[PDB]
């Protein structure tokens, strides 16, 4: 119980709404977060990817070229996908099973492997992204 | 060890 | 544009 995002974490959702206004979606997928996590580029998820040989533009416009573009930019609130809402909370289940009480950006990385069905996911496994390897990188990364 | 899944302000609880 | 960022329920305000 009680398990705290990080500030990092945060910003990685923060900023997932806002790449979707970028491009005109009405709605934030998965993809959206993962645009998210590479825009804040900085926490143990980037650099668990750039350690496994993957380069975090070439993430970016993998998944750009996917989804596209919308026709006009909608206001306020953009509504999260069931299966974004989904990462989040597989993230949660991520980080318990490697004991941590806490949410950063490596276990938002698990989730959204682990969801195993959206944009990101597709994108991050063929490239190599594998659960149980990211989830190998996480954890000697961690170690401290 | 209990979890809840409902999120709220940033914690799930 | 109000664009609030507390997260509510899954809707930024």
């Amino acid at each position: 119980m009680f398990e705290r995002f990080t500030d990092r974490a945060r910003r990685v959702v923060v900023l997932a709404q806002e790449e979707a206004r970028m491009l005109n979606h009405n709605y934030i997928g998965t993809e959206h977060i993962l645009l998210g996590l590479i825009h804040e580029g900085e926490g143990v998820a980037a650099k668990s990817l750039e350690s496994l040989g993957i380069s975090l533009e070439g993430v970016r416009s993998q998944v750009e070229e996917i989804i596209g573009q919308g026709q006009q930019a909608p206001s306020g609130h953009i509504p999260f996908t069931p299966r974004a809402k989904k990462v989040l909370e597989l993230s949660l289940r991520e980080a318990l099973q490697l004991g941590h009480n806490y949410i950063g950006t490596e276990h938002i990385l698990l989730g959204l492997i682990r969801e195993g069905e959206g944009v990101a996911a597709q994108v991050l496994v063929k490239l190599g992204a594998e659960l149980t390897r990211v989830r190998q990188q996480v954890i000697q990364l961690l170690s401290g | 060890v209990v979890x809840t899944t409902v999120l709220v302000v940033w914690v799930f609880v």
